[PDB]
């Protein structure tokens, strides 16, 4: 039920900004964990502190 | 000792198994008041291993639960380097008995890192010969100054090494072998007084 | 961060997020060429951006064989043309202590102080704070000779896994061991030490002045460093610290 | 290439283009961490791929104390489980000559021309790591205690002797090791360079598919074999 | 006309094929060149040899 993380990855980098691809895909395998471990409808990337 | 040679001691400082795994701290402690790291070494000590370490203490005083306690886990051996390395050792050491050091030298690491007596925080060299002793057994082949130029290396040799050598020469004249260091070498490793002897299957 | 190596540094990856677009990192590799063509400078590292209101301001820094003088750092808008700045000095420097804020887009903008203010002296001004306050060199990367010359350290190792963690163990790029360590800091405590990836990273990021960024990995020659932040000094820090 | 070049995403840069994922990033990151924790190797590259029909091959090696000694090479094809890949004989390198055709997948595939799947890779990965494997010069320092290290004070090729082609060893048993120039046959190299004078492309062509990357100015360097798995005596045509 | 190539790059590092990130921008320029040069309906990547 996650929506698409690796296009919007593509989309931050543009802007010089994010994690670049690993980082932000290990974020998102953690997100793929998370959504796995919960029943979570909606499971987006709210981003950095 | 003399004019156009130095005197630089060593000492040996022994990390804990209890304090090992804080040991970034206490090495920051170690390396910024003056003392050198010259060779770390990570070493499980054998209970096997600890008595023929410690013969000077525990060969006379009977203490078995310090023998099991540096069996629990890893040991961090260090070699020291410093001017006046033992007194600034023993400065910032500290006395013994961790429970009384924790109200008498309150600044010291025993009183920081340490619980009791045989759960201490860290094991230091006394003497000089000690020193020599602790670094000798634990440590690989280095050099530890003085280097005993003259008749003291002479009658280390003569009696230590050159009796069995006497013996091993008397035997490797009759007969002749050809390239004798493959005679020697064995006759060494077989008629070994120190070592016994050795039959494989 | 060097130039023959902008894509061999983690930029993104290095965690404070703000990076570049492809289109800025082949602008810089181009030209940061250039650059080092027409400026005869013996290496020429990326400073860094400054995000700014209206448009960004590239920072770059290029450095002589001496290794220790003041930087001929250069600016671009579009991050293609670049060209010098003047030499900045004390008396210049204060001369904005009546304005704040974000600065934006061309240099030709005029600040109210009425003396008018230009927004070109300003950047230089503000860029040689970064340069002293923050932005530290790492140990070892630079050896002493008898005379003034300062030769970068082709023998860098240079710091071990135990000194990562510590403070002493960098030391800021500014003339003055060699250059003033980092304990002797204020406030205490305004630098980010933060293990990414292991042991395979480090950032030191500055709170005086973010969103600094120091770039290791340790066994290496990079040896890096990036400033994007917005601009103006953290007033704000033994609050939050 | 170890971990730091995967790090920097390197193989699409040195313009092969067979390349690698994020998610193989990703995993040959976490994945040779843990090959490195395992088995106590000094270092750990990631050798290349394999190009399969059914599934794809990953191949990483690990390498001892000597720089010269006899890899434990490793293969996985969901690229975290990685398992140890026997030692090749010379018995096992005549055996598979005699099977021609790609490399399927699926370890248990057995040729009818029986000739183990698993032999014909181990048989394959020494071929190549015998012929085609790359060392630049000063890499190396054969130490006089008879073991082989890493040079670490190892200053980056200049781009005088990048095109000689004399300044390439082989990372197998023999400046102490053989060079590039008398490879047989002469010529079976692809000299490239990539933008500016930032890396050195290297490209095998007795074996296609191997690249090797060396920027000239620091101690970056390794190769990747990402191919067919064959090994194209059709090179003397070609040229 | 120039055809998304830069997204479908970042499709062909999903694959793993590719010059790279910064080689296929590069690529897009020499294009945008190409399409700005000459009288151009459709120029997209057919690739590279």
């Amino acid at each position: 039920s996650l929506p698409n993380v690796m296009e919007s990855a593509y989309y931050f980098e543009q802007a010089g900004v994010g994690l670049g691809t690993d980082e932000t895909y290990r974020v998102f395998l953690a997100l793929k964990q998370l959504t796995d471990t919960h029943p979570i409808q909606r499971c987006r990337f709210w981003g950095k502190i | 000792m003399p004019l156009p040679q130095i005197y630089v001691e060593k000492t040996l400082a022994l990390i804990k198994p209890d304090v090992v795994d804080k040991e970034e701290e206490i090495q920051d402690i170690i390396l910024g008041s003056g003392f050198t790291i010259i060779q770390r070494r990570k070493l499980h000590l054998s209970p096997e291993h600890c008595s023929n370490f410690y013969v000077e203490q525990y060969g006379k005083m009977f203490f078995p639960n310090l023998t099991a306690y540096m069996s629990s886990g890893p040991l961090v051996a260090m070699i020291l380097a410093r001017h006046k390395a033992i007194s600034y050792w023993k400065e910032l050491m500290g006395p013994s008995n961790s429970l009384v050091a924790k109200e008498t030298h309150p600044d010291s690491l025993r009183a920081i890192y340490g619980t009791d007596e045989l759960r201490n925080a860290l094991h230091g060299s006394n003497d000089f010969a000690a020193s020599e002793r602790e670094i000798r057994f634990m440590f690989p082949a280095v050099i530890i100054e003085p280097i005993p130029i003259g008749q003291a290396a002479k009658d280390y040799i003569n009696l230590y090494v050159a009796p069995t050598l006497l013996q091993g020469l008397t035997e490797l004249c009759k007969e002749k072998p050809p390239d004798p260091y493959l005679w020697l070498a064995d006759w060494l490793m077989k008629n070994n007084p120190n070592k016994p002897k050795l039959c494989h299957f | 961060m060097d130039a023959d190596s902008l894509l061999l540094s983690l930029e993104l990856a290095s965690g404070s997020g703000q990076g570049l677009s492809p289109d800025r990192r082949a602008s810089l590799l181009t030209s940061l060429m250039l650059v080092k063509r027409d400026y005869r400078f013996a290496r020429v590292l990326f400073w860094g951006r400054i995000l700014g209101l209206v448009a960004d301001y590239y920072i770059a820094q290029g450095l002589s064989e001496d290794q220790l003088a003041p930087r001929k750092t250069l600016y671009s808008l579009n991050c293609t043309e670049w060209s010098l700045l003047p030499p900045a000095t004390e008396e210049m420097a204060m001369q904005i202590s009546v304005v704040s804020g974000r600065f934006m887009g061309d240099p030709s903008h005029e600040y109210e102080h009425v003396v008018q203010i230009k927004e070109e002296t300003r950047l230089v001004s503000i860029i040689d704070q970064i340069d002293k306050a923050v932005a530290i060199i790492p140990r070892g990367a630079l050896f002493k000779t008898p005379f003034g010359v300062t030769h970068v350290n082709r023998t860098f190792e240079g710091l071990p896994l135990s000194e990562v963690r510590k403070l002493s163990s960098y030391f800021h790029f500014r003339e003055a061991d060699f250059l003033d360590s980092l304990e002797y800091d204020i406030p205490r405590g305004s630098w980010s030490i933060q293990m990414e990836r292991g042991n395979a990273l480090v950032v030191l990021r500055s709170l005086l002045w973010p969103g600094l960024t120091f770039y290791h990995a340790p066994r290496t020659k990079n040896y890096g460093y990036i400033y994007v932040g917005t601009g103006e000094k953290n007033m704000d820090l033994p609050f939050m610290l």
